[PDB]
Formats: C-alpha cells, sequence, structure tokens
DNA sequence: TGACACGCAAATTCGTC
DNA sequence: GACGAATTTGCGTGTCTCGACACG
RNA sequence: GUGUC
C-alpha cells in the first residue's frame, strides 16, 4: 500500500471538515480543546484545526472506484 | 454571348481576390500572397506558394484538408489573436481546455443546441436548454434509463 | 455644427452600450450550458460525468492558472532571490566561486524530498542556476579577483555575493511553491474557464 | 512548357508516395527517396505530354521490412474518369500472384458507384484510393501537425491498466479523416501524438481510432 | 411571492448559481435552493416508480 | 429580423440489357 | 437504343433572439 | 407599461 496522492491539504476538504466539525460541535459533542469563553462554535472549529486535534479520516474515491484513507492531523495545513 | 465572360480561363473558381503584402525588416524582404477563399488543399497544390507553409482561417477547411489534431491548434491561434488586439489577457490553459471539448469525440463541434445534443447524453439537462416538448417526447418513446449525476 | 458632430459620436457609443448586453449575456448561457460538470479527479485527471478522458493533463502541466507569477509560469527566479539575498545578510559567511556553486547547486539538489517534482521544472532552474555562474566569473575577471579568498580590497567582494546558506533556502522556497502551484484535485475546471471569456 | 508543370506535380505526389509508404514502416532506400529532377529525368522520359511516361508504367512494387512475405502495390490509372471494370481489371490483375494490398491515385474526380463496389468486397483484398490533387504535399511535416505514432496492442493494454480505464472513455478519432487515411488505420488502435513546445517541453496524449 | 407590496423575497437566479458552481460549494447551494426554498418530503414506491 | 441543421424533391449521368 | 439507380442543389419550415428591483 | 443599475 503506497499513496498515489498528492499530501497537500485542499481547501476543498478544508472547509468541508470545519463545516462538519462546526456541525458537530453544536450537536453538544465532547470538545478536543480547553476553549476559551467564546460562542459560535465555527470559530473554535479552525481552532482544533490549528492544533491537529480533530478525529475525521478523508477517504478520496478515485474514479474506478479505489478508496484512500487519509488522516486530518496526516495532511499538511499550509497558510 | 452572356456566358463566355462567366466562362473562367485560369485559376481557381471560388478563389475570388488575392494580394502580396510585403513584410520588411532591417535588411530582410517577403512577399506573403493573401489568396481570399475557402479551398485550402487547391491553393496549396500548387508550384510557387510552398505547401508545407501555408494556413487558412476556416475552422472546416483546415479540418477537411489537414485533419482533427491539426484543428485544435488553428482554433488556439484564432481565439489568442482575436484577444490580444483588443488589449485582454486571458492564459493559454483557459482555451487548451475549450479547444478539447470540441475535439475528444473526434468531430469539431460547436456550442449550439445541435451540438449540445451530441456532446452530452443527459435527458432533462437538454430538456433545460432549448426545446422540451422534443426531447421529452424523445425520452418518452425510447425509453431509456438515466442515472442522475 | 461643431455641438451637432461631437453629440452625434455620443450616440454612437449609447447605442452600443445598450445592445451588447443581449448577446454577450446570450453568448454566456450558452457557454456555461456546455462547461459546467467539467471537474478534475484526484489522479490529475479531467472528467465529465460519463466517466470519458478529456484530457489526460489540465493544460499539460496541473496548474491552477490563478497562482502564477509571471506572464504563464510558476514563479520568477530571479525575484526570488533578489528577496532571498536581503532578507538573510549574515557577512559572517564568506563568498565562493562558479565551479564549487555548480557542484553545491547539484550536490544539494540530489536530495530525498527534491525527487517528487518533474524534472523539466528542475532542468528549467538549472538553466538559470547555470547562467547566474556565468554573471560572477566576468565580473570577477573584470576587477581581478582570486577566489582563495585573500585580498586586501575588501569591498570587491560585495558586489555579486552568492552565500552556499542562501541559496538552499531559495531552491527550498522555489520547490515549495510549485507544490502549491499545482491546480487543486477536484476544481471544477469547465465553469471556471467559461466566464474566462465573460467580462 | 505545360509537361514540364505535368511532371512537376508528377514528381511532387511520387516522392510524397514514397515518404508515406517509408514512414507507414515498408523497406525503401534513400536513393529512391531522394531522387533528384534530373535523377528522375534518366529514369523516365519527359516528352511526348503522356507518352513514354504512361499512367500504367507508374505502378511500384513495396515489400514490407518486417514481414518477408507481405508485398503492396500502388497504382495510376491511365484513365482520367474512373469506372466499375477498369478497377476490377487492375484489381484482378495483381490478384493473380499472391497480392492483397494495393493503393489507387485517382487523377480527377471519383465514381460512386466505383467507391460503394469497393466497399462491397473486403474480405481478402483491400483496395483504397487517394486523390492526386489531395497528395500534392506532406501532410505530417506542413506547419503544425502534431508527430502521430501507431502504437500496438501490448502497450494498449499496459496502457489501459496504467490510468485504470476502458478504450471507450479513450477520445476517438475519425477513420476518414486524412491523417488516418495516411496512416491506414480504421477502428482498434490506439496512436500516441507528440505535442512540441518550448515552454516546458513536448508532452504526449493517446487517442483512440473509431 | 414577487413585488415588496405582497412582502416577497429575492431571486436566485443563473448567473449567480455560476459564481458559486466556480468555487466548487455544494452544501451553501443545497442549503438555499432547497433547505430555505422549498422543502418538501415525498413517497414513491419501489415496485413501480 | 440573422443561423444553418433536418427533410422533400427534381434535373441529370454512368451503367448494363 | 432505352430503363433502373444514385448525386448535387434550389427550396420548404421551427426557436429563440442577458439579469434585477420599485409603482400603478 | 414606466423608472434605476
Ligand atoms: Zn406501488
Amino acid at each position: 500500500q503506497k499513496r498515489i496522492t498528492t499530501p497537500y491539504m485542499t481547501k476543498y476538504e478544508r472547509a468541508r471538515v470545519l463545516g462538519t466539525r462546526a456541525l458537530q460541535i453544536a450537536m453538544c459533542a465532547p470538545v478536543m480543546v480547553e476553549l476559551e469563553g467564546e460562542t459560535d462554535p465555527l470559530l473554535i472549529a479552525m481552532k482544533e484545526l490549528k492544533a491537529r486535534k480533530i478525529p475525521i479520516i478523508i477517504r478520496r474515491y478515485l474514479p474506478d472506484g479505489s478508496y484512500e484513507d487519509w488522516g486530518v492531523d496526516e495532511l499538511i495545513i499550509t497558510d | 454571348k452572356e456566358d463566355l465572360p462567366k466562362v473562367v480561363v485560369q485559376g481557381i473558381p471560388e478563389v475570388s481576390r488575392a494580394v502580396i503584402h510585403i513584410d520588411e525588416q532591417s535588411g530582410k524582404e517577403k512577399y506573403k500572397l493573401l489568396v481570399e477563399g475557402d479551398n485550402l488543399r487547391a491553393v496549396m497544390a500548387t508550384h510557387g506558394v510552398k505547401g508545407t507553409r501555408t494556413t487558412s482561417n476556416n475552422t472546416y477547411e483546415v479540418e477537411k484538408t489537414l485533419g482533427i489534431e491539426a484543428a485544435r491548434t488553428t482554433i488556439i491561434n484564432e481565439i489568442q489573436y482575436t484577444m490580444v488586439n483588443h488589449g485582454m489577457s486571458i492564459d493559454r490553459r483557459h482555451v487548451m481546455l475549450l479547444s478539447d471539448l470540441m475535439t475528444y469525440k473526434g468531430e469539431v463541434l460547436g456550442i449550439t443546441r445541435f451540438g449540445l445534443a451530441k456532446m452530452k447524453e443527459s435527458v432533462l439537462m437538454l430538456a433545460s436548454f432549448e426545446k422540451t416538448a422534443d426531447h421529452l417526447f424523445d425520452a418518452a418513446y425510447f425509453g431509456q434509463k438515466d442515472s442522475v449525476c | 455644427t461643431e455641438f451637432f458632430f461631437h453629440t452625434m459620436a455620443g450616440r454612437e457609443g449609447l447605442v452600443d452600450t445598450a445592445v451588447k448586453t443581449a448577446e454577450t449575456g446570450y453568448m454566456q448561457r450558452r457557454l456555461v450550458k456546455s462547461l459546467e460538470d467539467l471537474c478534475s479527479q484526484y489522479d490529475l485527471t479531467v472528467r465529465s460525468s460519463t466517466g470519458d478522458i478529456i484530457q489526460f493533463i489540465y493544460g499539460g502541466d496541473g496548474l491552477d492558472p490563478a497562482a502564477m507569477e509571471g506572464k504563464d509560469e510558476p514563479l520568477e527566479f530571479k525575484r526570488v532571490l533578489d528577496n532571498i539575498k536581503a532578507v538573510f545578510p549574515c557577512p559572517s559567511e564568506p563568498a565562493l566561486s562558479k565551479n564549487e556553486l555548480i557542484l553545491t547547486t547539484e550536490s544539494i539538489m540530489k536530495k530525498s524530498e527534491f525527487l517528487c517534482c518533474q524534472d523539466s521544472f528542475l532542468q528549467e532552474i538549472k538553466k538559470f542556476i547555470k547562467g547566474v555562474s556565468e554573471k560572477i566569473k566576468k565580473t570577477r575577471d573584470k576587477y581581478g579577483i582570486n577566489d582563495n579568498g585573500t585580498t586586501e580590497p575588501r569591498v570587491l567582494y560585495q558586489l555579486d555575493r552568492i552565500t552556499p546558506t542562501q541559496v538552499e533556502k531559495f531552491l527550498e522556497t522555489c520547490r515549495d511553491k510549485y507544490m502549491r502551484a499545482q491546480m487543486e484535485p477536484g476544481s471544477a475546471v469547465g465553469a471556471l474557464c467559461a466566464q474566462s471569456i465573460g467580462e | 512548357m505545360d509537361d514540364e508543370e505535368e511532371t512537376y506535380r508528377l514528381w511532387k505526389i511520387r516522392k510524397t508516395i514514397m515518404q508515406l509508404c517509408h514512414d507507414r514502416g515498408y523497406l525503401v532506400t534513400q536513393d529512391e527517396l531522394d531522387q533528384t529532377l534530373e535523377e528522375f529525368k534518366a529514369q523516365s522520359g519527359d516528352k511526348p505530354s503522356e507518352g513514354r511516361p504512361r499512367r500504367t508504367d507508374l505502378t511500384v512494387l513495396v515489400a514490407h521490412n518486417d514481414d518477408p512475405t507481405d508485398q503492396m502495390f500502388v497504382f495510376f490509372p491511365e484513365e482520367p474518369k474512373v469506372g466499375i471494370k477498369t478497377i476490377k481489371v487492375y484489381c484482378q490483375r495483381m490478384q493473380e500472384e499472391n497480392i492483397t494490398r494495393a493503393l489507387i491515385v485517382v487523377q480527377q474526380g471519383m465514381t460512386p458507384s466505383a467507391k460503394q463496389s469497393l466497399v462491397d468486397m473486403a474480405p481478402k483484398y483491400i483496395l483504397e484510393q487517394f486523390l492526386q490533387q489531395e497528395l500534392l504535399i506532406n501532410i505530417t511535416e506542413h506547419e503544425l501537425v502534431p508527430e502521430h505514432v501507431v502504437m500496438t496492442k501490448e502497450e494498449v493494454t499496459e496502457l489501459l491498466a496504467r490510468y485504470k480505464l476502458r478504450e471507450n472513455q479513450l477520445p476517438r478519432i475519425q477513420a476518414g479523416d486524412p491523417v488516418a487515411r495516411y496512416f491506414g488505420i480504421k477502428r482498434g488502435q490506439v496512436v500516441k501524438i507528440i505535442r512540441p513546445s518550448e515552454t516546458a517541453g513536448r508532452y504526449i496524449t493517446y487517442r483512440l481510432v473509431q | 411571492t414577487e413585488g415588496r407590496s405582497r412582502d416577497g423575497g429575492l431571486r436566485l437566479g443563473e448567473m449567480e448559481r455560476d459564481c458559486l458552481i466556480g468555487y466548487g460549494a455544494s452544501m451553501l447551494l443545497l442549503e438555499r435552493l432547497m433547505i430555505s426554498s422549498d422543502a418538501f418530503e415525498v413517497d414513491v414506491c419501489g415496485q413501480c416508480g
């Protein structure tokens, strides 16, 4: 098993992961960080990504039907 | 008495008018032939003009004379020649991607109702562009299945 | 008579800005309806809804036209060198000649990380790194300078000084910019190119 | 001096045909490819108009280079206008020995019933037509025709296994375009296209023949 | 409905949809066309559609 | 009030009995 | 010499021909 | 139908 995909984290997947985490944290989810006093869980959803503490696995599908598993902690976040 | 002048004596009948252009440089001089016609295979298959170095403006003429792979290059230079006299700036890749959309089928297509009817394969999509009744009735008559993607 | 001839041309442009909108919007909505599902896959391939192969590699390089530096190019090598030459100044490091610069460049390039990109970009940067060395020798035999590093005129070594520490960061920065210059897998290329000829 | 221009037009089409047979894969030596005007004058006389150099005299027999037991003909109808039996006589003229592959270089316009009868019989013998007006300039070496190479099946199978796709996914090309008729490739073959450029380099593309 | 005299809303045409398509966002494109405009729950059968 | 892609149809030529 | 077959060309018809807001 | 972009 060897990965044939770019390791850089796309913005298309970054946005969807951020949205999923923001929607899940607002569902009375256990936080993976000690947050400051602040509302709008969308604002703190980026904090977990900056600290690489998001338990989400990205499954990339190929045209043939091949599945590739990637970790948010394994991806490279660049900005 | 009315058709003797109409009868040609020489040349290519559909070829209309030709002019010679003088292109100069520091010490260089060239004479380039500008032919106003469409029959590229006939104006190039002569003795004087150099048959290898001769280009046309009609996409269909270069498509039927040279080929389909050679018609995707004359359409990239044609678009870029229309954008540089306007002072606009487009990148080569935007034109190269559009030039490959109407050439991967095998035929040089145009973006109209008939060309879109031939390039794509979705019923309700084709119905949401132009005439709805025709496409819907054809789909109902044929009775094929459509995977919405 | 002059006012009439002046207002004749004012009506030439006022009737032209009223008609352009119609056929322009028509050609725009005719061009979008054909290119709106062309997407890039994760194996550097653009396909339509069916699965057909449109192009094996978008453009030929797989680079986003938006993020580019210089008339079509990923990045300019002279400008990044001009930037990194002044942001990291340290006189403690001495200078070097061209015959050693070439070996250092080709020694640091043959690494485990640099063997991931196209060798065309590597030859393109080898054409620029080689050309900088020819500029150094002409300036060195211009005034007369020995490269052993002992000559009492001290300012003659500050004309074009190239140190091996700041040349590694330049290579790393340009190679990393070439990584981000690649178009992202999943971008809608058809809809993006459909509107580029609109305005 | 009109026959001089006719002989020039004939030498042009002869050289183009030789270059085509050479690029296809047939075995021809260089001096036959690179023959000058005076070198052509010593083999075939120019005057009178079409006397000593008859069109029946122009009938070239090329040999396949990789496969010895294979020979191809290419000939010129003596007649300006083509008929039905006028092609059948030349078909049965070279059908008699062991030959299957021949080319017709048609001088002027073509008969539709003739081409229909041509497309009627292709189990054993294949005859392909070429207009003399069409074969007066090299098509691959013109200005902007990217380098095409017809590939093999052992390579197209690994190409399909490379990108994990099917032949239907590959872009299709016509069978009646001048390039395909030049290389003589009908359905079931992939062509590689080398697109040159001096910005980054040259790119590789693959196409299917329909 | 149409118009302010009846307290209506705004229209989202195709040219503004093309801007959302060129970006590549699918969640918001579906949220403000199906979730906030008209969300309906229908039932059909598997034997005959 | 421009665009040409579809059919529908009549004048005309190579061909074989 | 006379009849069936297939080609090229003048002529018939259908579809639209950018967006948004406000008032009567 | 009128008015603005
Ligand atoms: Zn039911």
